[PDB]
């Protein structure tokens, strides 16, 4: 019958590893680098677009940074199509929580549920896993500013600063070097860009090859604002830090 | 009996490649060249009509398809896969949008729905990916004119101008030299015909070329009068004669 | 639905998928359980290759199943969340129908049953997780410590360890733990647990987690400074 | 559709359970020898009021569930848990037309003597004294006025017997005979069948009650 | 509107002796004021020395008996030809009846046989499955006529020892099979006189350790 | 070789190997014999034990008052098929008040076994059956094979060394067919037939198993001291 | 790979034969049947000294008149026991009586072959089912994952089964008392066990008509072990 | 839940020494309207059974189809289909009775009253009734509808009990049936003069008589009847 053609996506190796999860992580390692840095008064999300073409429409584009709700955003690393499936699920889950409790969903609860979906594809169903790693940046009234990451295994962990995608080994060393706990948002913006500038596989880091976003309490009195940076705004912040 | 193929036929290889998607892209490479160019006051999409036989009527086979009154589509790759995608794309525009909001979806969201269908063929049980890349041109009130590409993986990207299929590498280079942000629609049509002549080998006329535009509203193509807000479709397929007129002053 | 029998017998009478799930447990960070005269202590390793971590929000290794029972584990982290969720649901379901919280033995038997079901169900792989379940039965002061594993077998332990380098720490406990006289106090039990982890861990900074459980739903997690005091005390006595 | 008088009360020495024996189909007396105490197991008792079949069937079913509980947990089932198994079950059938009014009685270590009134519309009440049936009012009157926690086992057995007699006399749909039970921690003890015909005349003479009746 | 139930009349009677048991029933089947059959048996030998009757709505009665006979057959298959005891059969029938608690069999069921000590046994069921063991039980149309007579002659109710000031009851005792059949015949002839649905014929099934014997007696046909 | 992975695959020569491997399980099974006259039909079965401490595996199963079979091969598969026969016999009685014909019984077993040989996932039955019975057209003996093939016979035998008993019955055909109105003599012929398949072992009191059905005889099984008469 | 319900050329089910190899790796379990009762005994086999041996539950009650001992992948036995207990109690509910030991065993064995492509694989555990009923008296059954069950006068299963079975062949007779049977299980267990036999690493049980199924205490078994050693030294 | 539309009235039958007789008129009423006059309500099954049906005609035509299909199915893989393993009246009856009870238990009955008359393989007479409720009974005489009230009393004067069956000839039994059909024509408002009659004999087999008419009727005395009491003219 059909047994002949089954790849058996949800099995263990002799060494106790999940083949497909490991190979999905290998796929993600070739994706454009995405960095998240958490400060005391906000969070930065920076991401490198995959080898841009000059005729690509830059201003009306979205590849790396997606909005989940007013208080939570994600940076993507891997297959964009796979990420969008998961993102719409996450957007729906957040609204279900708001509908049920009349309160914005706590960041971890959203992350756990999305991570549990990934886990399911590794244990049952016979389907390939989602070739996606997320960086979750968000705020709630319990834990304040939070950074998480999830990967195809369905395992998630919290971070002060973290990178996913390509050159994470080199990127994590640079972040570990210059990061400190009493850091401000404006300083974190500078660190994020400097790290990408050194770990990039491109010749020089430019505005058209980047996506950028912040989550500050910079709005008027005790409320959070999400700022997805425009092309011209990235051009300005790149000059202001002295990279171009 | 029954579909026993409930498992994925597309899986990750040790190197991290999704084989079936890569092979689907290879099928698109073999396909005939199609392109799209965005102007300030419109969008143009074009392709060569590769005829299987001279006895065949190439008018009956339409490579450029209307999805909504303001959105059109063209492809490169496997024709049959494209035909069913157009059917599904037209239906999803109604079921998941028009029947809810009482209006046609904006270009980006319809593209998103088509991308979802193509992504599912990459992960669902007992199916192969679609062997096509789409170029979807459209207009909507709040976003204006837009042009999108959609790949077998389900990934989509917005373009100022681009090409896909056989001679896409050369065609993209040609478009980089000619494209600017001040192009009028007629200028974009002219450039589209120049670009397409390079990839076409045999006859080059209105009968062998298929070309449509997303431009101004067409009250004459609406089919009725009396409602001021309804002004007609922005999608218009250029006729065989209309193409030949522009080939003289080329 | 996906029906494939993934867990099956081999010529020599082994179920490789279950045995490979044990290899995943062997890869996981070390976890230790030691029960005293009036308490149980759960110790856990945290690997130090991960700096720039946020310990406030990062999932803790020890999880409360109910107010009186806790569960730690070694192996795949994502898999553990599924067992913990099911266990928490069953704990509340038991209170609802029996009008009494679960015993530690019952909760262990349930979790072990879930693990077993995944070893002979079509379309699923076994859990790559072994658990240490500890606590006190309702209106009871006798300490309980149980272990489970992917196959579905479970049993009670005076003291036990699981995860990477667990055979080393089990060797330590086998000579240091006396059945006739277990750790009489909380301090003695925690010290023996920390000592056992210090045979394997590396440094006693932010690598060791300790959780103490006492009778009548009295559970508390130790902070860095509190644990560091045990580390400082043990090293000074060692130099002799 | 069953007229009955059933009672059960907690006291110093455990639980007394007492019931009548009559079954009627309208005015027609079908039986005088009905067993309205269901022996769920050696430690648990159940009373039958409302539907005869509903009470028999589901309280026998309950004994099967209690046996499975102690096989898996190696411990006697609580009266609380046993009563809740039954109440949760009839709640599932709510609206379908089940008819029950029962007292689940037991004596354990952690609880002591315990009685739960369980009913077909989902009610589950813990209490000290319960009376159920067409003759419950008559039995309550004797119980309330004479009940004390520090009753002896002999006096408690008589009180339950006398309370059923009171109802059997006045309530047309109650009578036949009286079945007594004493529930202890070590199990229940049957205290015989007592024909109301012979019992009435005996109590009249010895007690001096029922002067309205010529004998 | 369609009414799925009907009344086929008839009456049945089960008495239990010391080492025997009888199950009697009239052979008349009716609808409204018409006679369908003057001889339509409704007491059956079901095997394992168990006799059974389900009186009321005949269609439901035949279905139940048919299902129980089938239940006996499968008890032998599944349990190495073990003999089904009368008490086990009773419990089994409860589950058959209660299985249709919300669309009942409109029948009064009675079974007779010998218990495991060899003593006579009779069990009676309500339409939804409640059951009880009894010495004496009448069921059906004329149960109200027959039953108080049995109370008086079998269980000696309301009969006191002569001269004892009504202080000493008449002593209970087992009756012979001959004395029981006399009471059965007199019970049915009396019911035949005063109940229109009772008559035509009387069929009795007697159960001893030796087996199942039958006896038939004519009744008035008006 | 490459064509025996499952039952859905044909070999290049047109063979179904999984069905043939199921047939092999019957050959390993203990011997059982079937034979009939015009008035009666008899089953004789050699029971097998694990060791001296164990019991002897029961080979004969009753299906109705007028029908039953003996088994050889996987016993659980015989339980499934015998249970199916019990239901079909029973369906015929409840619905049509009719005793199921022994020929229809065979047709039903054939069709049930067949479905397991044409579909993916499932497997063939691993047991052979000898069905006897007495219906409206007299005595009958059937041989069931898990390929689906059912055959009506005067006599036969299946299991290990069944060729010896089958040869004997082929010689004795004219004699035992006319044993009418004599149960004990028909059994004797069956016991002598199964004796031709014995090696080293002989027929003992708790080893032999006999069953009979006929004109005025319900299907009944004889074991233990009840078969001491025929040794 | 290959199908789960596949036959070998020799006419056996691969997966059933492979599960039998798993049972040979399991700890030893012995059962002996007498006219005074049936005795069941098992090797606990703790993997480490820190493991509390009293939590090792390899002898199990099904009903008051039926007991059970296991050997092999013991986790697989949980659902078998659950089914057996339900079957026993359900039969009592339907028929107001105790269920025959053979009928109980048959019900358990019906699960055995309900696997394929139902559960994904056969059970990797063998069971000794001991009990009493009014018809056939004291009985001992051996239930395999093949769906087959044999009745036995005495039977050993597990790693030391072939050696223990040969010993049971010589020692068993029809006039064995209950006390004699108890000692005989301990004697044979001590012979095949790796570690030295005591009350903590071995467990006894029995089933009698009068008192029903009972698992022996460690104190009671310890005295029977001491009684056994003295009798062997006495000649 | 149904209501009958096009209906058939009484079906009458009885046993005699060597076999059974059954009869029914050829009418299909539509309420008070005597709409259809060529309706056959006796349906033979083989050469040894006749099923007589009253009540809803659409449900009768459904049963005709079931019986026809039953004969076809019995012949499948059956060499003795015209001999030992042919369909018996008892087989045909039990099948219908099973169906009728199943349909009433789904609250969707076949609105009919059926009488199965025939002769068994051993020569025994078979006569049994079943209706929309699944109720079954047997008797020396059986009738449906008005026939139960008017025919049975006349047929029971001939065969009052079991012992009267050997004493009753086919000539006498047929005479009683034909007389009963006349009485029903006098007194049943939904009856017709035309009818069918069938005899199943153990020796002479199945005799099916069509297009019979009620005759030898008494109407002459009507001329003498004037007014409703006092009227003389
Ligand atoms: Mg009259």
């Amino acid at each position: 019958g059909s047994r002949r053609y089954d790849s058996r996506t949800t099995i263990f190796s002799p060494e106790g590893r999940l083949y497909q999860v490991e190979y999905a992580l290998e796929s993600i390692s070739h994706a454009g680098t995405a960095i998240g840095i958490m400060a005391s008064d906000g969070i930065v999300l920076a991401a490198e677009r995959k080898v841009t073409s000059t005729l690509l429409e830059q201003d009306t584009s979205t590849e790396k940074l997606y909005k989940l709700n007013d208080k939570i955003a994600v940076a993507v690393a891997g297959l964009t199509a796979d990420a969008e499936i998961l993102i719409n699920t996450a957007r729906i889950h957040a609204q279900n929580y708001l509908k049920t409790y009349n309160e914005d969903i706590p960041v971890e609860i959203l992350v756990r549920r999305l991570s549990d979906i990934k886990q399911g594809y590794t244990q049952h169903g016979g389907l390939r896993p989602f070739g996606v790693s997320f960086i979750y940046a968000g705020y709630d009234d319990r834990y304040g500013y939070q950074l998480y990451t999830s990967n195809p295994s369905g395992n998630y962990t919290g971070w002060k600063a973290i990178s996913v995608g390509a050159n994470t080994s080199a990127a994590q060393t640079l972040l570990q070097m210059d990061y400190k706990d009493d850091m401000k948002v404006d300083d974190a913006i500078e660190l994020a860009l400097k790290t990408l500038s050194k770990t990039t596989d491109s010749s020089a880091l430019t505005y058209d090859r980047l996506e950028f976003a912040t989550i500050r309490k910079g709005a008027n009195d005790g409320e959070v604002y999400q700022k997805i940076f425009k092309p011209q705004e990235i051009k300005d912040i790149l000059v202001k830090t002295g990279i171009t | 009996m029954t579909d026993r193929y409930s498992f994925s036929l597309t899986t990750f290889s040790p190197s991290g490649k999704l084989g079936q998607i890569d092979y689907a892209l290879t099928a698109v490479k073999q396909g005939v060249t199609s392109l799209g160019i965005k102007a300030t006051n419109g969008v143009v999409i074009a392709t060569e009509k590769k005829s299987s036989s001279p006895l065949a009527m190439s008018e009956t086979l339409s490579k450029v398809s209307l999805l909504t009154p303001d959105i059109g589509a063209v492809y490169s790759g496997m024709g049959p896969d494209y035909r069913v995608l157009v059917d599904k794309s037209r239906k999803v525009a109604h079921t998941s949008y028009k029947r809810i909001y009482g209006e046609y979806p904006p270009t980006k969201l319809l593209v998103s729905e088509v991308a979802k269908i193509m992504q599912e063929a990459t992960q669902s049980g007992g199916v192969r990916p679609f062997g096509v890349s789409l170029l979807i041109a459209g207009h909507d009130e709040f976003n204006g004119f837009s042009l999108y590409q959609v790949d077998p993986s389900g990934s989509y990207f917005p373009w100022k101008a681009t090409a896909i299929g056989k001679g896409s590498v050369a065609a993209k280079t040609f478009l980089e030299k000619r494209w600017n942000d001040e192009l009028e629609l007629e200028d974009a049509i002219h450039i589209a015909l120049l670009t397409l002549k390079e990839s076409v080998e045999g006859e080059f006329n209105g009968d062998t070329i298929e070309l449509a535009i997303i431009g101004d509203e067409n009250p004459d193509l609406l089919g009725y009068t009396g409602i001021p807000t309804d002004k007609g479709p922005r999608f218009r397929k250029l006729t065989s004669q209309e193409i030949n007129d522009r080939l003289e002053a080329l | 639905g996906y029906d494939r029998a993934l867990s099956i017998f081999s010529p020599d009478g082994h179920i490789f998928q279950v045995e490979y799930a044990l290899e995943a447990v062997k890869r996981g960070t070390c976890a230790v359980g030691v029960k005293g005269k009036n308490c149980v202590v759960l110790g856990c390793e945290r690997r130090s290759t991960l700096k720039l971590q946020d310990t406030r929000i990062t999932p803790s290794k020890v999880s409360k199943i109910d107010s009186h029972v806790v569960l730690s584990f070694s192996g795949l982290n994502a898999d553990s969340r599924i067992l913990i969720e099911k266990a928490r649901v069953e704990a509340q379901s038991h209170r609802l129908t029996l009008e009494d919280p679960v015993t530690v033995e019952y909760l262990t038997r349930y979790v072990a049953g879930v693990q077993q079901r995944y070893t002979q169900s079509g379309g699923v792989r076994p859990f790559g997780v072994s658990t240490l379940i500890a606590g006190f039965d309702p209106r009871d002061d006798e300490p309980k410590l149980y272990q489970t594993e992917p196959s579905g077998i479970y049993s009670s332990w005076s003291a036990q360890t699981i995860g990477r380098n667990s055979k080393t720490v089990r060797e330590f406990l086998e000579k240091n733990y006396d059945r006739k006289e277990p750790p009489a106090t909380v301090e003695e039990c925690v010290k023996l647990t920390v000592r056992s982890l210090l045979e394997v861990v590396q440094t006693g900074a932010k690598n060791i987690e300790i959780t103490v459980v006492k009778p009548d739903s009295d559970i508390v997690a130790l902070s860095s400074e509190e644990i560091n005091q045990y580390v400082t005390q043990i090293e000074q006595e060692k130099q002799e | 559709a069953l007229g009955a008088t059933t009672l059960a009360f907690r006291f110093q020495g455990g639980i007394i359970v007492a019931v009548d024996s009559r079954a009627t189909a309208g005015n027609w007396v079908a039986s005088q020898t009905v067993k309205k105490v269901i022996e769920i197991n050696p430690f648990l008792l159940g009373t039958m009021a409302g539907g005869a079949a509903d009470c028999q069937f589901w309280e026998t079913w309950l004994g099967s569930q209690c046996r499975l509980h102690e096989l898996r947990e190696k411990e006697r089932i609580s009266v609380a848990a046993a009563s809740k198994i039954l109440s949760n079950l009839v709640y599932q059938y709510k609206g379908a037309g089940l008819s029950m009014g029962t007292m689940i009685c037991g004596y354990t270590r952690k609880e002591g003597p315990t009685i739960y009134y369980v009913d077909s519309d989902g009610t589950r009440l813990k209490g000290d004294i319960f009376c159920v049936g067409s003759g419950q009012t008559f039995a309550y009157g004797v119980l309330d006025s004479n009940y004390k926690w520090d009753l002896s086992v002999e006096d408690a057995l008589y009180l339950g017997k006398r309370s059923i007699l009171a109802a059997a006399h006045r309530d047309a749909y109650s009578g036949g005979s009286v079945n007594l039970y004493h529930v202890t921690e070590d199990g229940w003890i049957y205290h015989g069948n007592h024909d109301v015909g012979e019992l009435f005349w005996k109590v009249k003479e010895e007690e001096g009650s029922f002067n309205n009746v010529i004998g | 509107q369609f009414n799925p139930y009907g009344d086929n009349g008839g009456t049945i009677l089960g008495i239990a002796g010391e080492d025997f048991a009888v199950l009697a029933g009239d052979t008349r089947n009716i609808t409204d004021y018409s006679i369908n059959s003057r001889y339509e048996p409704k007491v059956f030998d079901c095997g394992d020395n168990i006799v059974m009757s389900a009186n009321g709505f005949a269609a439901d009665g035949d279905a139940l008996v048919k299902r129980f006979k089938n239940s006996v057959k499968w008890y032998h298959f599944d349990h190495n030809d073990k003999k089904l005891s009368i008490n086990s059969a009773a419990r089994n029938i409860q589950h058959l009846l209660y299985g249709k608690r919300f669309f009942p069999y409109y029948v009064h069921t009675i079974i007779a046989g010998l218990d495991e000590d060899g003593k006579g046994a009779v069990y009676s069921f309500d339409p939804v499955g409640s059951y009880e063991r009894e010495q004496c039980r009448a069921g059906g149309a004329a149960a109200s006529l027959i039953m108080p007579f049995l109370d008086n002659q079998v269980n000696f109710k309301n009969q006191y020892e002569p001269g004892t000031n009504g202080k000493v009851k008449k002593p209970l005792k087992y009756l012979s099979v001959e004395e029981v059949i006399k009471l059965v015949r007199d019970s049915f002839t009396s019911a035949t006189e005063r109940h229109i649905q009772v008559g035509d014929g009387l069929e009795i099934l007697i159960v001893t350790k030796d087996g199942v014997r039958k006896e038939f007696y004519e009744l008035k046909r008006d | 070789n490459n064509y025996d992975g499952d039952t859905v695959t044909f070999s290049p020569t047109g063979r179904l190997f999984q069905v043939e491997y199921a047939l092999e399980a019957i050959k390993q099974g203990s011997v059982t014999v079937g034979l009939r006259s015009n008035t009666h039909a008899v089953l004789v079965a050699l029971k097998r034990n694990a060791d001296e401490l164990s019991s002897y595996q029961k080979k004969i199963i009753k299906c109705d008052e007028h029908m039953g079979l003996s088994l050889a091969g996987l016993a659980p598969d015989a339980r499934v098929l015998s249970n199916y026969l019990r239901q079909q016999c029973n369906y015929s009685s409840l619905v049509f008040n009719r005793k199921l014909a022994v020929e229809r019984a065979g047709h039903l077993l054939c069709d049930k076994a067949q479905k397991n040989t044409q579909s993916y996932g499932g497997r063939p039955y691993g047991v052979g059956l000898l069905i006897i019975g007495y219906d409206k057209s007299g005595a009958h003996l059937l041989e069931f094979q898990p390929s689906g093939n059912v055959t009506e016979l005067y006599g036969t035998a299946i299991g290990a060394r069944s060729q010896g008993a089958k040869t004997y019955l082929e010689r004795t055909l004219d004699t035992f067919i006319k044993i009418d109105g004599n149960p004990d003599e028909l059994i004797k012929a069956g016991v002598e037939a199964i004796s031709q398949s014995l090696r080293d072992e002989s027929l003992t009191v708790d080893n032999l198993s006999i069953a009979i059905v006929g004109k005025d005889t319900p299907f009944t099984i004889y074991d233990g001291e009840a078969v001491a008469k025929y040794i | 790979d290959r199908g789960v319900s596949t036959f070998s050329p020799e006419g056996r089910l691969f997966q059933v034969e492979y599960s039998l190899e798993a049972i040979k790796l399991g700890s030893t379990a012995i059962g002996i049947a007498t006219k005074e009762g049936v005795v069941l005994g098992v090797e606990k086999r703790a993997t480490s000294p820190l493991l509390e041996s009293d939590s090792i539950e390899k002898i199990v009650e099904i009903d008051r008149h039926i007991g059970c001992a296991m050997s092999g992948l013991t986790a697989d036995a949980r659902s078998m026991i659950e089914h057996a207990r339900t079957a026993a109690v359900t039969h009592n509910l339907y028929y107001d009586e105790d269920i025959n030991v053979e009928s109980l065993t048959q019900s358990v064995c019906d699960l055995a072959l309900r696997f394929g492509e139902l559960m994904s694989r056969p059970f990797g555990v063998a069971l000794l089912i001991a009990g009493h009923d009014a018809d056939d008296g004291y009985q001992l059954f051996h239930a395999e994952p093949s769906g087959t069950f044999y009745r036995y006068n005495a039977k050993a299963i597990g790693s030391g089964s072939e050696g223990a079975q040969a010993e049971l062949l010589n020692e068993w007779h029809s006039s064995l008392t209950l006390k004699e049977a108890e000692l005989l299980v301990l004697k044979i267990l001590k012979q095949v066990m790796e570690e030295k036999l005591d009350e903590n690493n071995a467990q006894l049980s029995c089933i009698t008509k009068q008192d029903g199924f009972k698992i022996y205490d460690n104190e009671k078994t310890a005295e029977l072990i001491k009684e056994l050693k003295e009798k062997e030294a006495a000649e | 839940t149904q209501q009958p539309i096009v209906t058939g009235t009484s079906v009458i039958s009885m046993k005699y020494d060597n076999g059974v007789i059954i009869a029914a008129d050829n009418l299909g009423s539509y309420g008070s309207l005597l709409r259809f006059n060529g309706v056959e309500r006796l349906i033979p099954v083989g050469d040894n059974t006749v099923v007589g049906i009253s009540g809803d005609i659409s449900d009768m035509q459904h049963i005709e189809r079931l019986l026809k299909d039953l004969v076809t199915e019995n012949a499948y893989d059956n060499p003795l289909a015209d001999a030992e393993e042919a369909l018996e009246p008892s087989y045909i009856f039990e099948y219908l009775a099973t169906v009728m009870y199943q349909r009433r238990s789904k609250m969707n009955p076949l609105w009919n009253a059926i009488i199965v008359a025939g002769v068994q393989s051993n020569g025994d007479q078979f006569l049994r009734y079943v209706n929309l409720l699944g109720v079954t009974y047997s008797s020396p005489t059986l009738a449906t509808g008005f026939g139960a009230h008017m025919a049975n009393p006349l047929l029971r004067k001939v065969v009052d009990r079991e012992s009267d069956i050997p004493k009753t000839t086919v000539q006498v039994a047929e005479e009683a049936i034909v007389n009963a059909m006349r009485v029903l024509y006098y007194r049943d408002a939904r009856s017709s003069r035309n009818f069918s009659l069938a005899i199943i004999d153990k020796n002479t087999g199945l005799t099916f008589k069509k297009n019979l008419q009620v005759e030898n009727m008494k109407w002459d005395f009507a001329k003498d009847i004037k007014g409703y009491g006092t009227q003389k003219i």
